Formats: structure tokens, sequence, C-alpha cells
């Protein structure tokens, strides 16, 4: 199910919000590394966390 | 301000002046000269001058600013970023207040109205 | 009477930082050894300038360092068309006499400059302005004629053109004003009272989720089963929107012997 | 066997693997950058086929 | 490409990443077009301040001496 967090959406009603989740979920393609799975991908496995470029501690120091 | 990833190269060339500079797209080959490992998305490499900015941040995160950042791959990234935002700021102002200097503008060589032809 | 030191001297605390950009073992080892003995080394050169002594730039081995010039596609052929591409190589290859000549200004930017009007022409302009603010415009005919007579004709052409430029720039700034101050259809009847009490940080990643599926852990617990049910719902909503589709328009660039319109390119070929 | 015994199965996968932009998007997806696709994005390979001269309908 | 840092900031490239597909990514570029016209208009409303604050008037007759720099030919 959808997990809530600090970063919220930008929709007024709940129907607009639920429609956005349905659009995003219907585009998800699971890529698992374990055999005997309907979504199995030894190579070309996608990450589930987006990388963000930030100034490190050595940068600002 | 350019509101896209790509721009026509001819639209930033002068029509009534000698063309001594161009406004080239980001040099993606410089991205492969970084020796360390880093994550870069292809969705950020075409917008003007931003690739050189991200390369500078990656170099200033791996190395610092003292005796380790001073290598040819990192100094060219910072120089390109500074030069790119300077040229684009000048071309942007020239595009805004001197649009008639560039190829493709209808005022570079104005076509006359039919009432001026005397027919 | 000590010589003045620049701010960079307080960053490095020395005048002899043996900075060499060439990242080979022989160069950096010799630079470290020379950096330690620079206080008692007769063959020592400064790279930090001071009020009393000039300095050298960044070293490149035995030669000197300068960054790669910014990519410039302008070039001039000598023998055959080389089709020079500044993005095809990392370091710009040197120009051979029979092959190519590059554009001027290896290290140059685009600026706007202005000539300085002659000093006598400036003095007549100051006299007219002063006589104008003291006596008024109608009693400055003598000072107005001195400008047209003493100022050379090229200066009068520049003065005439500056007025036309700033008139052009004035209209360009006001057209941006009219577009900026235009009330859009989504802001009709909205005032400062309807603004949300938020700042710039409230629209960042921590507070406003980006439009990507892995920006955070929102969809990390979604299974295949819920995906299949979501596809059934997005296709159910399309049972009402697919009824509308724009009609195919005419190709304005159908004639190849006609100057085509610079129309927006397709997202994909 | 269904992929091998098909005629267009070889072409659909080859045209997608030869499209450099679709591979750049796929490279970003593996790195963690993914989102929803519009109807125009889902046809990015069909546009690439038409540009080459193939007869693909349903754009 | 003027107002680079302003446009990069409005697109959210300082905290997040652009959508990986050209459709939404190119719409996000055209979305800041109104804001650039607004921010550029604001920067042109600055009131004037005395020019003779950190800069002596170069047209003053005191500087008609056209003095040169005396040097020592070491
Ligand atoms: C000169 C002659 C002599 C020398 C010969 C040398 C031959 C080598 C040259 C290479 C030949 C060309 C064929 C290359 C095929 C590409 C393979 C590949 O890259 O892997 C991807 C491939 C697919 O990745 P995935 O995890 O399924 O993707 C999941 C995503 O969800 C996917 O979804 P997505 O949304 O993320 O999209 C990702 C995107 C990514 O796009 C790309 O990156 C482009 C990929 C390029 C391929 C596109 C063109 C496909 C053309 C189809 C026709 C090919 C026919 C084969 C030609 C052979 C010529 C005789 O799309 C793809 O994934 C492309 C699909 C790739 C399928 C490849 C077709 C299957 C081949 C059928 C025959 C199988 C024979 C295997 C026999 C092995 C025996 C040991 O990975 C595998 O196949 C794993 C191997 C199979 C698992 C079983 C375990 C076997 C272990 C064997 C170990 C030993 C290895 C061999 C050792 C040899 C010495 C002893």
């Amino acid at each position: 199910p959808v997990k809530e967090g600090q970063a919220k959406l930008w929709f007024s009603t709940k129907e607009e919000a639920d429609a956005y989740d349905d659009k995003m979920i219907s585009n998800i393609e699971l890529k698992s590394q374990d055999y005997e799975d309907e979504n199995f991908s030894p190579v070309f496995n996608r990450k589930t966390q987006e990388y963000f470029l930030e100034p490190s501690e050595k940068f600002k120091s | 301000t350019i509101f896209a990833e790509t721009w026509e190269a001819s639209e930033y060339q002068y029509r009534n002046k000698a063309n001594l500079k161009t406004l080239p797209v980001n040099h993606l080959g410089k991205l492969a000269e970084l020796k360390f490992d880093f994550v870069e998305y292809k969705a950020h490499q075409l917008i003007a001058c931003h690739l050189y900015e991200r390369m500078t941040i990656h170099c200033m995160n791996q190395y610092g600013l003292f005796k380790d950042f001073y290598r040819p791959e990192c100094l060219d990234a910072q120089y390109y970023f500074k030069t790119c935002v300077e040229l684009n700021a000048a071309y942007g102002i020239q595009k805004k207040f001197f649009p008639e200097h560039f190829v493709g503008s209808p005022y570079a060589r104005p076509v006359p109205q039919f009432q001026q032809l005397g027919l | 009477k000590a010589p003045g030191q620049i701010y960079a001297y307080d960053i490095h605390n020395t005048h002899y930082p043996y900075v060499n950009i060439k990242q080979d073992s022989q160069t950096q080892l010799l630079a470290s050894f020379r950096r330690s003995i620079a206080s008692i080394n007769p063959f020592s050169y400064r790279q930090v300038p001071s009020q009393d002594r000039a300095a050298f730039g960044l070293r490149w081995g035995n030669a000197w360092y300068a960054p790669n010039p910014y990519p410039n596609g302008i070039h001039f052929d000598r023998v055959f068309p080389t089709h020079y591409d500044p993005l095809a190589e990392t370091n710009r290859t040197k120009a051979n006499l029979q092959l190519i000549k590059y554009a001027p200004g290896n290290y140059s930017t685009l600026v706007v400059t202005s000539e300085k009007l002659p000093r006598p022409c400036i003095r007549t302009i100051q006299n007219y302005r002063r006589c104008q603010m003291v006596n008024g415009t109608e009693k400055c005919n003598s000072e107005a004629q001195d400008i047209l007579a003493i100022c050379p004709n090229w200066a009068l052409d520049h003065m005439k053109e500056k007025v036309r430029f700033y008139t052009k720039a004035l209209a360009i700034n006001n057209q941006t004003y009219i577009r900026a101050m235009q009330v859009e259809e989504y802001n009709q009847g909205r005032t400062v009272a309807d603004v949300a009490p938020k700042t710039w940080i409230h629209g960042t990643r921590q507070h406003l989720r980006p439009d990507t599926m892995w920006a955070d852990d929102r969809y990390t617990n979604i299974t295949q089963t819920e995906i299949n049910e979501a596809i059934k719902r997005v296709e159910a909503r399309k049972a009402r929107e697919h009824e509308k589709k724009p009609v195919e328009q005419a190709n304005v660039n159908a004639n190849t012997g006609e100057q085509p319109v610079r129309v927006e390119k397709s997202l994909y070929p | 066997m269904a992929f091998l015994s098909g005629s267009a199965t070889y072409d659909q996968l080859a045209d997608y693997a030869s499209y450099n932009h679709a591979m750049d998007v796929n490279q970003d997806q593996q790195a963690g950058l993914d989102s929803w696709m519009s109807e125009k994005d889902k046809n990015m390979v069909k546009y690439y086929q038409r540009s080459l001269g193939k007869k693909v309908e349903g754009i | 490409m003027d107002n680079y840092f302003t446009a990069i900031t409005l697109l959210g490239l300082r905290d997040q990443n652009l959508p990986p597909f050209k459709d939404a990514r190119l719409q996000r570029y055209k979305s800041i077009k109104k804001m650039i016209d607004l921010i550029e208009t604001t920067t042109k409303l600055a009131p004037p301040m005395p020019v003779e604050l950190f800069m002596l008037n170069p047209t003053d007759p005191e500087w008609d001496d056209d003095m040169t720099y005396p040097t020592i030919t070491h």
C-alpha cells in the first residue's frame, strides 16, 4: 500500500490524489533479484531510491 | 532565457557581423574524463551550462578546493561552467534587447510592406 | 614599510605553493620535495603574487598551464575542409599552418563596451545641463549650438543612436511588464489574501514530493497485485476521456520550395 | 519460443535497443529515476520507426 | 540563456531531479516563463542612489592633468 511521509502531494481533493497514485502505480515495473518470481531480472535491475546531488561536508567545509 | 534543452545554432549567429563564436551544446565528452565514480542522469545533460555545474560539484565533493581539486579534469569543468554562464548571460541580453542581430529574426533584414513598392 | 600581501597569501600562508596540474608521479613527488625546501632553495619561484614581487601561474610539468579553451566551432580551413568539431575531442588539437586556424580569443567572453566621448564634447554637455537646470530649457540655445558645433559628427551620431536604443529597450522592458502583470485564467479574482503562508522551503523535496516514483519511500511497499488493480482503474477513467481528440491539421510546410515555418519539433523522431 | 517464432518480435526489440534515447531513459531508470509516461512517451519507439521509414500505424 | 541560476532554481534542480521523459520535462521548462518575466521586472525597479558615493566623477576638471605613472626602470 501507499506509505505516507513528510513530503506531501499537491492536490486539493482526495480523488485527484488517488488518481495520481493510480497513474504512478500502474507504471511501476518490479525488478526482483530472486528466482521463482514473476518479476525476475538478474541484469537490468532497477533501483528504488533516487539519487540527489548535494554539497557534501567536505564541500561546505 | 532558453526554455528548452535544445536551441537552433543558427539563431545565435549574427547576420550582419562576423561570426567568431558559437553557442555550442554541452561537451558530454568531458564527463568521461572524471576518474571517480558518480551518478549522473541523462535528463540533466542537455540543459545549458548545467552539466558543467554538476561536474564541478562532483569534483568538489570527491576532492576539496586545495591541492586535490587542481587537476586538469576538474579545473576545465569549473572554467567551462563559469565561461558558459557568462556567454549565455551575454547572449541572453543580446537576444532580448538586440534580436535583430541574429539570423532568423524578421528584423535583421526587414521585408517591406506592399504599400512601399508603389504598385 | 612591509610590502602588502594579497588575500590568497593568507589562504596558503606561503609564497611558494608548488602547484603543478600534471598528475604524474614524477611531477607531484618533485613538487612535494621542492615545496618543503622552498625556504632555502635558490631555484625557487613564487606562484602567489605580492606587492613587491610578481609571480608565475600554474605549472604544467616544465611548461605552463592554461585551461582548455571553451568550445568554439568557428574555424578557417587552409588546404581542405576539416569539419572541425570542438566536442569530438577533450583537448583542442594544435593548429597546423596547412590544416586550420581557430577563432580569435582562446580565452575571451562577450561583453558590451562604449567609447568615451571627447572631453570638450563632454564639457559642453555639462554646461547645457547646468544651464538647463538653473535657467530652463528655453534659455539654453547658445549652449545647445555649442554641442552641435564642438562635438564631432561621430559623437552626435552616437548621441542620436543612444536615444533610439534606450527607446527600444524601454519598450522591451514594458512589454515584459505587461506580460508579467497580466492576470491569468487560474488567478482571476485572487489577491494577496488568498496566498498560502509558505516560503521557498515549503516547495522543496522535504515538503513537496517530486513527480518521480522513487523520490521517497511512498511506493516501496507496492506489490504486483495492487499494480494490476491500479491498471484496471486508470483504464476505467479512460472510458470517458478518449472521446475527445484534436483533428489533424494542415501541414504548413508541405511545399519544399517554400521557406518553412520554424514550428515546434516533435518530442520523438 | 514465442519470441523466436515471431516475425516482428525481432524488430520491436532491435528498434528499441538501437534507439539511443530509449536506452538513455532506461539507464536512468536503473539508476533510480523513473516516473509515469504519457501516451506520447509510450510511442517513442514508434516515432523512431517511422523516421527510419517503417510503416507503423496507431501513433 | 540568461537568468540561468534563477531558472535552474525554479525548475527544482537544487533539490530534486527532472522527470526522465521529454514530455513532462519540456513542459516544466515552459512553466517558469511567466516567473522569469516577473523576476526580471522586479530587478528593474531599483531606486537611484548618488553616483558620487564610491566613484569620483571622471569628468571633473581636476582630472584634466592627464598625469602619467612615474616608474623606476630597474
Ligand atoms: C563470433 C562468433 C563467436 C563468438 C560468439 C560470441 C557471442 C557473444 C556476442 C553477443 C551476441 C548478441 C546477443 C546478446 C544478447 C544480450 C544479452 C544481454 O545483454 O543480457 C541481457 C539479458 C536480459 O536481461 P533481463 O534480466 O532479462 O532484463 C529484465 C528487464 O526487466 C528487461 O526489461 P527493461 O524494461 O529493463 O529493458 C531493458 C532493455 C535493455 O536493452 C539493452 O540493453 C539492449 C540489449 C541488446 C539485445 C537487443 C537485441 C536483441 C536481438 C534478439 C535476437 C538475438 C538472438 C541471439 C543472437 C545470437 C547470434 C548467433 O531491454 C532488454 O532487456 C533487452 C532484452 C535482452 C534479451 C536478449 C535476447 C535473449 C537471447 C536469446 C538466446 C539466448 C541464448 C543464451 C545462451 C547462453 C548459453 C550459456 O540477460 C540474460 O539473458 C541473462 C542470461 C540468461 C539467464 C540464464 C542464465 C544463463 C547463464 C549463462 C552464463 C554464461 C554466459 C555466456 C558464457 C559464454 C562462454 C562460455
